[PDB]
């Protein structure tokens, strides 16, 4: 019906500014340390 | 006639701000700590 020259436009719906637009196509219109390792008892006990 | 409550409710928060504000360093000025002597473990030790 409305497919023109062998194009399929058929699959269509028929039925502040105010600018406006055209239809069908929109333009305007933890761990804590331990004392070894930690450095006393390794420079100490005088026993 | 509210005054009464007023002051009740005055009295109530100033006691809690009193309290805020209070030390046992002021209250008790004797208060003790941990005083030693020093010993003959100081002076090995020192030695060593």
């Amino acid at each position: 019906x409305x497919x023109x020259x062998g194009r399929x436009x058929x699959x269509x719906p028929x039925x502040x500014x105010t600018x406006x637009v055209t239809x069908l196509x929109x333009x305007x219109x933890r761990x804590y340390l331990r004392f070894h390792x930690x450095x006393y008892x390794x420079x100490x006990x005088x026993x | 006639q509210l005054l009464p409550l007023q002051k009740a409710v005055r009295g109530h928060v100033l006691q809690f701000e009193w309290h805020q504000n209070s030390l046992l360093t002021n209250t008790h000025p004797n208060f003790l700590s941990k005083i030693r002597n020093i010993n003959v473990q100081d002076a090995l030790l020192t030695n060593q």
